[PDB]
C-alpha cells in the first residue's frame, strides 16, 4: 500500500517548490491550447 | 584575546593561537568559540576536558604541536573536525564516547604502528579518516564497521603489506581511497566489492603480479578511469586519470592492467571481459 | 537526445542513470517513482536478439546526476538493485511491445534538491494530457546523432540533455514505420512540415517522457523512451512505452510485497 515518495511527486525542489519556472516549461503549457 | 587572535562572523567565533609557544590552552577564550587553532605549540600532553566549556567548539586544530599524549576526558558534542596530524602519537586515541559529532579525523604523520581493537567505536558520523604517513603494517578486521558513513579513507605512506579482504564492507558512500606508497603486493578476493570508487590511488606499491593478482587485474581494467596519481593539495585529483600508475613490482613499465596471467587457473572468471570494441566521443 | 539542449540543474530530479559495473558504462536512462522504485525500458535489461541479459548484480543506479561522467560529490547517490521486474509479456521478438521493467532499490534513497520522484498518471490525467499536438519532455544522456555511421559532431553530451516534443496521432505514427505498433506505445516528434526538430536516440531508452499537469502543477511520466529508426530523421518518430496502459501491472508488482 505504501510507496514512499508520492503525494509530493512531480514537484521539483528547485522549481515548483521555489515558485520558479524552468526555461522551456512554457512551451509545454502553450501546447495545451488549440493551435488551430 | 591578548595572546591569540579572535574573529567573529556568521555568529561563529574563531580563535587562533598558532605558534605561540603554548604548553596549555591560553587564559579563558570566548565562551562562544567555534574554531580553535592551537597549531605549532608545545602541547606534549593535552587534556580534552580542558575544553569542556566553549560548548560551541566544532573545529579543533592540534597539529604540529608535538603531542604524544592526548587525554580524552570531557566531551565536545559539537566538535566536527579534529586535526592531530604531524604529532608524536604512538597509540591512536579512543575518541568514540567523547566526540560523537566528529565527522573529520586526521591523525596523519604520527607514530602509529597498529590500530586498537574497537579503534573507531562510536564515531558513526565519521566521513573522513586520515592516517597517512604513519607506520601501520596491518589493519584490523572491522576497522570501519563503526563508520558506515565514511566517504574518504587515506592510508597512504604507511608500511602496509596486505589489506583485510573485508576492509571496505559497508561503506555505501566511499568515493576516495588512498593506498599509495605502501608495501602492497596484492589485493584480496572481493576487496573492492560492488561499490563504485570515483578516486583511488594505488601507485607506489610493489605489486607482485602472479595468478592471484587477477581480481585486482580486472578491477583496474574496469576502473581504469578512477585511478589517479597523488601530487599534492589544491590540485583536485580530478585531473587526468592514470590507471597505468599501478605497476607490477612497482616496476615502472609493468602496469598491472596489462598483465596476461599466462598459465593461471580458471580461464574465465577474473578479467574475462574486454569482449567488444567501443568508439566513444563526448565533448567539453 | 538529438537537437535538444543542456538541462538546468535540478530540472529533472527524477532522472536516473543505469550504470553497468563491468565494464563501467552508461547503458540506459530511467526514472525514480518513489524512494525505492525505478522505472525503465525492459530492453535495457533483456534483449535476447543481441544476447543482452543484465541481472541485479550487473548494475548500479546513479541518481541526482547532471554531468554524464563526472562523479558528483554530495549531489548524486549511487544505489544497488534488490530486484528486477520485467513485464511477463514484454515482446522482444518483434516490436518491443510492453517495453517496461521496474527496479527495486536495495535501500531507500533520500530526496534532495537533485533527487525527487516523478508522478505516475491517473485515469483523468492520462485521458486529459495524452492528445496529439500536446508537448511532452524527454531527457537523457544518450547519443547526439546517429553514431553507427560517419557524421559530424560529438557522439554524446557532457551534460544531461532535454527536448520538448509533440505527441503524434496514431495514424501518422503507424504509416511512418513498417514495424507493427500497438496500443501499448505512442510516438512523438515534429512532423516534416513543422520545422522544429528533436528526438531521443540510442542511449536514451528507459528515460522518461514527462508532461506538466496544468491542473495541479505536477509532473507526470506518460512514457518511457523505447525505440525508433535512426534519430531525428524526417517523417520518422520516436516511440515510447505507454505507461498508463501498463498501470495495472505496475501497481501489482509495486504493492506486491510489504512496504
Ligand atoms: C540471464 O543471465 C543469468 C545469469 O547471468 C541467468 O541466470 C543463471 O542461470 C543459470 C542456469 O543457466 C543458473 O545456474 C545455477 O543455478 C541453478 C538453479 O537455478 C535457480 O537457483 C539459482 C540459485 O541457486 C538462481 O540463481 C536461479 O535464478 C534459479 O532460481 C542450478 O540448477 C545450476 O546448477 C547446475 O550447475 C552446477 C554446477 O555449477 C551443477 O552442480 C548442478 O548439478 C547443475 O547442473 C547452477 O548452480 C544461475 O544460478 C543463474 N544465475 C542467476 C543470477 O540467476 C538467467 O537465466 C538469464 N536469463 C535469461 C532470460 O536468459
Ligand atoms: C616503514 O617504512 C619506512 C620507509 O622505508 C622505514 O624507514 C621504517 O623502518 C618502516 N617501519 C617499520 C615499523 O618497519
Ligand atoms: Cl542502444
Amino acid at each position: 500500500t505504501f510507496g514512499s515518495g508520492e503525494a509530493d511527486c512531480g514537484l521539483r525542489p528547485l522549481f515548483e517548490k521555489k515558485s520558479l519556472e524552468d526555461k522551456t516549461e512554457r512551451e509545454l503549457l502553450e501546447s495545451y491550447i488549440d493551435g488551430r | 584575546h591578548p595572546i591569540c587572535e579572535v574573529s567573529k562572523v556568521a555568529s561563529h567565533l574563531e580563535v587562533n593561537c598558532d605558534k605561540r609557544n603554548l604548553t596549555a590552552l591560553p587564559p579563558d577564550l570566548p565562551k562562544d568559540t567555534t574554531i580553535l587553532h592551537l597549531s605549532e605549540n608545545l602541547l606534549y600532553t593535552f587534556s580534552l576536558a580542558t575544553l569542556m566549556p566553549y560548548t560551541r567548539l566544532t573545529q579543533l586544530n592540534l597539529d604540529r604541536a608535538e603531542l604524544t599524549k592526548l587525554q580524552v576526558d570531557g566531551t565536545l558534542p559539537v566538535l566536527g573536525t579534529l586535526d592531530l596530524s604531524h604529532n608524536q602519537l604512538q597509540s591512536l586515541p579512543l575518541l568514540g564516547q567523547t566526540l560523537p559529532a566528529l565527522t573529520v579525523l586526521d591523525v596523519s604523520f604520527n607514530r602509529l604502528t597498529s590500530l586498537p581493537l574497537g579503534a573507531l567505536r562510536g564515531l558513526g558520523e565519521l566521513q573522513e579518516l586520515y592516517l597517512k604517513g604513519n607506520e601501520l603494517k596491518t589493519l584490523p578486521p572491522g576497522l570501519l564497521t563503526p563508520t558506515p558513513k565514511l566517504e574518504k579513507l587515506s592510508l597512504a605512506n604507511n608500511n602496509l603489506t596486505e589489506l583485510p579482504a573485508g576492509l571496505l564492507n559497508g561503506l555505501e558512500n566511499l568515493d576516495t581511497l588512498l593506498l599509495q606508497e605502501n608495501s602492497l603486493y596484492t589485493i584480496p578476493k572481493g576487496f573492492f566489492g560492488s561499490h563504485l570508487l570515483p578516486f583511488a590511488f594505488l601507485h607506489g606499491n610493489p605489486w607482485l603480479c602472479n595468478c592471484e593478482i587477477l581480481y585486482f587485474r580486472r578491477w583496474l581494467q574496469d576502473n581504469a578511469e578512477n585511478v589517479y596519481v597523488w601530487k599534492q593539495g589544491v590540485d583536485v585529483k580530478a585531473m587526468t586519470s592514470n590507471v597505468a600508475s599501478v605497476q607490477c613490482d612497482n616496476s615502472d613499465k609493468f602496469p598491472v592492467y596489462k598483465y596476461p596471467g599466462k598459465g593461471c587457473p580458471t580461464l574465465g572468471d577474473e578479467g574475462d571481459t574486454d569482449l567488444y570494441d567501443y568508439y566513444p566521443e563526448e565533448d567539453t | 537526445i538529438v537537437e535538444g539542449s543542456d538541462a538546468e540543474i535540478g530540472m529533472s530530479p527524477w532522472q536516473v542513470m543505469l550504470f553497468r559495473k563491468s565494464p563501467q558504462e552508461l547503458l540506459c536512462g530511467a526514472s525514480l517513482i518513489s524512494d525505492r522504485w525505478v522505472l525503465t525500458a525492459a530492453h535495457c535489461l533483456l534483449y535476447p536478439p543481441w544476447d543482452k541479459n543484465f541481472t541485479e548484480n550487473d548494475l548500479l543506479v546513479r541518481i541526482g546526476k547532471h554531468s554524464r561522467t563526472r562523479y558528483e560529490r554530495n549531489i548524486e547517490k549511487i544505489s544497488m538493485l534488490e530486484k528486477i521486474y520485467i513485464h511477463p509479456r514484454y515482446n522482444w521478438r518483434e516490436n518491443l511491445d510492453r517495453d517496461i521493467a521496474l527496479m527495486k532499490l536495495k535501500k531507500p534513497v533520500a530526496f534532495s534538491d537533485y533527487i525527487h520522484p516523478v508522478c505516475l498518471p491517473d485515469r483523468e490525467t492520462a485521458a486529459s494530457l495524452l492528445q496529439a499536438g500536446y508537448k511532452g519532455r524527454v531527457t537523457g544522456w544518450g547519443n547526439l546523432k546517429e553514431t553507427w555511421t560517419a557524421n559530424v559532431g560529438k557522439g554524446q553530451p557532457s551534460v544531461l540533455q532535454v527536448v520538448n516534443l509533440p505527441i503524434v496521432e496514431r495514424p501518422v505514427c503507424k504509416d511512418s514505420t513498417r514495424i507493427r505498433i500497438t496500443d501499448n506505445m505512442f510516438c512523438a516528434g515534429y512532423k516534416p512540415d513543422e520545422g522544429k526538430r528533436g528526438d531521443a536516440c540510442e542511449g536514451d531508452s528507459g528515460g522518461p517522457f514527462v508532461m506538466k499537469s496544468p491542473f495541479n502543477n505536477r509532473w507526470y511520466q506518460m512514457g518511457i523512451v523505447s525505440w525508433g529508426e535512426g534519430c531525428d530523421r524526417d517523417g520518422k518518430y520516436g516511440f515510447y512505452t505507454h505507461v498508463f496502459r501498463l498501470k495495472k501491472w505496475i501497481q501489482k508488482v509495486i504493492d506486491q510485497f510489504g512496504e
